[PDB]
């Protein structure tokens, strides 16, 4: 497994193969700051878990709720002098930026200098991802087909 | 500043029924009233890249008579713009940098909502962005609707035609579903059937509805009919002719009708509401689009002029 | 003289299921043992007033492998002086004093009907009139459905896509609905259905068939999996986009497939079969257009031949 | 009269230092001190036959901001004039013979120096005749040049881009080059080099000038920049794309620029700068675009004013 | 089996100087001997998504010289169905499960090697693909050179016109540069020179070749002189129309021009060679179209024969 | 450094930033092995570097030279019961497929379901990288743009 950390954020119990998107999306290795990050690791408690420790960082109030949609079990762990001070779970926030796609080829956030911007609706057995910009709605999981 | 000072007039979600009755109540006194020189010296741009020449002559019609000067385009039949990379944003950053206000059709959905990030400070009205909204097409029925039934509010409105597709029959449901006590009867061919997400809100606000297969049902009933084009390029040829008969209005069908039913159309009418109705009292939509000049008029009053007596 | 001799091949409906199997032997034949100039000396016309590249090349290829000459045009405009008045009726009553057979495809249907009326006695065969038939399309879908699987009867066949519009999907069931034991699913949006007089066929000859949501509901069960493609512009945008987890095919959902199962499309595709389905063992839809090639080689064989030896 | 009262403008060459300086003084004086109905009742003919759409809109918000009344049409999507015979020399003599000012952008070269001829007395303003003159352009930069480094001498002016075809770094050249001791830096891929009648008479003047390979090595000494659009087709595609990596300006090269560093474009703005220079303070092609209004009103006002007190 | 059997002809550069050679007699018996009813039974695809008449017919001329059937389409716009999403690989996909071989010119480089990918293993033969690879106009143009001159090596080639883009002139330096002896005079202007790296390439073997400024300065030297034709779109009107006294040819420059001298030119021609270079003996430009027949009857007879016997 | 590994391949001394750039491009993530990773470390003389350990995997002699392009001074440890039974280092391919974007725009490879290639030559100076398809012939730092 890998060691434990001075100072930072340890963004715990990731499932599988989503601790890549984490780091492509939230663009988190662009930073030349000490990262360690184990993927596919045991962990009896769920078969198989990834967890990004990304030292003397904090990331703070949105940055654990935009991994709800991904990872929404990560627990996200404050470090500040050798010991955990503080523990998160993602929640849900009210809007999703730049990370998504509109699933609309109409919709003008496709050839044009504009973040993606979506407002989160949870509609009972999913939830519903409305565009800024076309205001269609979408299932969330038309948004991930991506 | 009264509260639409500024804004950009993008969707018919982001108005209140307050900035609704705020613009339906100065079209009214503009009517009575009219203003020729309230936008002298304002330059408005008309930048229609998709081409809808009545939407056009009824906004440019409007800002002429509060004696605004027009300058603008209609693309469709092309002019420079929007090949060569030349991105609608830069487009707009190069635009809003010598008009005062800019009004804009698009194909694209989204394309107005867009704009509003490059324009800074000149004010965006969306004559039109693809199959979303068309705020404007809104505010003449509902002022269409206001000055004949006298009322916004516990309204019987029939809603026939291509209820699927029809842009404006959406966001009237969703205008008049902020008034209190409407009724709505859909009228559609079943493929052509109003959306579930539509549906769904008039449930969640107790908004009663139902769906009838003929207008001769409802007929006695209703005091706002809207017909919308039902376009013949959404089904076959065979399955356009073939319905019935069909959901066509022709005069013998209004002999039922009470004396405040209008017959309400955005227009075209192609073949959806015959030639014989037009003489009947009851035949609206011309009239509706004279109105179109005055709730346009009240939105270039309210955006641009930061009290207005009147 | 064979059944088919000098016989105008216009809708499957027309042809029996003997004609059929007739077909698909003399297909078969052909293959194997190619007879490169039993047309020889004949002129064969191929008249695309609408184009297709794919089906003019199969079945002008069709013509040469079997020794035959031919003239034409292609055109979805204007052809040459063929488009000032003269009536369709005309060019026929012209072009039937040339040639020895006519292949036609045209914009608007019952064209090739039309045209059998001023032939003499010049075979027409429709290549694709309109949204009506389109006969040799469907002879190379059964005999490739048939050499894949070693019959046409008591098959569990699967068609996927606009099962509203797409004209393929309706001459096949009717076509496979001349044979015993079969057992169709249906798997298409609600705004792309089956129409309802083929399931009304389909239920007056006690055939079994049924609707599904997806494709993996149906998955272990297909012996064919008929996919048509989806027309975006026939839907809106975020319509079409939408559909939950769509109704494309990829190689994974190919994993509980049977060993038998092919999957075949008339094809162009784009959107709905993703390129890793090609290197499958179920892939079957370019040897399906390769079969055309002998499906339409039968035709001319047997239209144009009065004894055919092979 | 002021000395431009009713001159053709065709060309910067035709026009001396002072003219540029009365040009420049009069539209920092209108952007001061606006002037609404200066030319209230004069129409002016808007006539692009090759259509520009920036540089109309321009000119039309311009003669509107003086009250002018604006008539007109940008061709290339077709009018009438131009063909059957219709010489542009017959077209001006109609035209003149009821506007006070004609402004016009056309294809070839030297069309507005044939109008000139047959307007008689209505004054001629170039808006672009083909590869030659834009002098209108060349004035709306020598004044944001001027408004942002307060001076028009002693400059360090970086030309990068397509130097051999664009027209607007040509002029410019010219008109700066009649300024003293401006210092000349072209940065341009050797296909597309500043062409030798432009270097020789820099010479002729004892103006310094070099040719630099990278905007790195000018970046320190430089004042403006002046951005012109490769146009991806002057070179083949794999020609293009790789230059060493580019001639594309981003906000990181311009780290070591001086803080009165203006980059100027004349735009469409494709790739050449990239989007986040924008948000720099040395990113002025946007507020350049906006002094074209202040530029292109000086000129109609000194043009068709006798005397002029602002 | 010859070395060329079933092999894809796609780049001057993939085929050796010994595979030049074979091509080369093969085309020359040929000829001589005609072998009418070789490809008897073959049925080939002449695909030109893009579309050129002289290509097209001497490629279909040569088929059917050979006595093979075609079937095909030209372009350049839309084909026909093949254009909605119908990818290049489906199409070839589709196209190989007919015919015996595709000749295909399309406007894309690599479209005949992502071909070759999906033939299975059906030859494929590039008849021009974008600015990459032209191979079957540098064998007609090899032919001509060797049977006017009797040889391939120790010649002196003048190659005159657009050397920067002329796609003939770059394969035809590189096959030229696989036979010993040769010197090169390019004659061109400086705005479209002889590429970088056909002059490294020319200089890593030892070949002498030499920049020049004019025709007039090789006149005596040259055996073969080979015209491009030079693009007037891709220069500015005055700077195209300039050049001094230009690089077009004429009867009187071809009076100290060897015996043995022949002027070649890809074609169209319509500037660079005047009418009167026509009636001179060194007019070799038709006759070279002419060789077109027997390069391609030899490429078509060695690709789909075994042991070619002649 | 982490620690150690039972079995698989321990790529240490890739510069920094090039790191997450190997784990995308070249899908080294897309394993069920356990993989850990350490971004911006010292344990390999420099100052900052990247290490990516990917246990019960052992790369191939072309998967090794892939990384030559971005890598070159990475050194791809063979490890077996927790020494390194072998080191090797990136050294240029002939050929690399599928990881560039051909810079000619009219180039066909664009618009298919063809995975690129290209045509590597020279050494140390400047890598000439010559299209599959459109055949043209570009330097290295121009293929590595967008
Ligand atoms: N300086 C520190 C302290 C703890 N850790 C790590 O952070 C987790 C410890 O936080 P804590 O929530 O107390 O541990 P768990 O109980 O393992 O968390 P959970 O059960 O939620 O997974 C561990 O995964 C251990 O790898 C660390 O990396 N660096
Ligand atoms: N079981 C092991 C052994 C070594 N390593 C790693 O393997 C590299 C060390 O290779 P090795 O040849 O043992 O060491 P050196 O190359 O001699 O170390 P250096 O050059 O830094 O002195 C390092 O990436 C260290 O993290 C590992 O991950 N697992
Ligand atoms: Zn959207
Ligand atoms: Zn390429």
């Amino acid at each position: 497994g890998v060691e434990a950390i001075k100072r930072g954020t340890v963004i715990d119990h990731i499932p599988a193969q989503i601790g890549f998107k984490l780091l492509s999306l939230f663009k988190l290795t662009e930073t030349d700051q000490r990262i360690t990050i184990g993927l596919n690791l045991p962990s009896g408690e769920m078969g198989r878990k990834d967890l990004i420790k990304i030292e003397n960082t904090f990331l703070s109030e949105d940055q654990v709720d935009q991994l709800a949609l991904y990872a929404p079990q990560a627990t996200v762990n404050r470090i500040d002098n050798y010991e955990v001070v503080g523990k998160s779970r993602p929640s849900l926030p009210e809007r999703i930026d730049n990370v998504l796609v509109c699933p609309n080829s109409n919709c003008i956030s496709h050839a044009e200098p504009v973040s993606s911007s979506f407002a989160v609706r949870k509609r009972a057995n999913d939830i519903a991802l409305k565009c800024k910009y076309c205001e269609k709605e979408f299932s969330h999981n038309v948004v991930l087909a991506n | 500043a009264n509260p639409l000072y500024q804004k950009h007039i993008i969707s018919i979600n982001d108005l209140s029924r307050d900035d609704l009755n705020l613009v339906l109540a100065t079209a009214a006194k503009l009517k009575a009233n009219p203003q020729p020189e309230l936008l002298k010296h304002k330059v408005i741009a008309s930048c229609f890249f998709e081409a809808s020449t009545r939407t056009r002559l009824s906004f440019q019609t409007s800002m002429h008579r509060l004696g605004a000067s027009v300058v603008g385009f209609s693309d469709s039949a092309n002019t420079s713009l929007g090949k060569k990379g030349e991105t609608l944003a830069d487009t707009i950053s190069v635009i809003s940098t010598y008009v005062d206000a800019i009004v804009m059709r698009h194909p694209q959905e989204g394309a107005a909502r867009l704009a509003t990030e490059f324009s800074g400070n000149v004010p965006v009205l969306n004559a039109g962005d693809g199959s979303n909204q068309h705020p404007t097409q809104t505010l003449l029925d509902l002022f269409t609707i206001q000055q004949t039934e006298g009322r916004l509010d516990n309204l019987h409105v029939a809603m026939v035609g291509d209820l699927k597709y029809g842009r404006t029959v959406h966001s009237l449901t969703q205008a008049l579903a902020k008034f209190d006590g409407n009724r709505f009867y859909f009228i559609a061919p079943d493929a052509l059937a109003m959306p579930e997400y539509i549906l769904d809100m008039l449930d969640e606000k107790g908004i009663a509805w139902s769906l009838h297969s003929s207008i001769e049902e409802v007929m006695a009933e209703v005091d706002i009919l809207y017909m919308t084009r039902v376009q013949k390029e959404r089904l076959d040829p065979s399955e356009y002719a073939n319905v019935k008969a069909q959901f066509v209005l022709r005069a013998s069908d209004l002999h039922n009708a009470k004396a405040n039913m209008k017959v309400l159309h955005p227009l075209p009418r192609v073949d959806e509401i015959a030639t014989d109705v037009d003489k009947t009292p009851h035949a609206w939509y011309f009239q509706q689009a004279g109105n179109g000049i005055f709730a346009r008029q009240a939105l270039l009053a309210l955006v641009l002029n930061r009290d207005l007596v009147l």
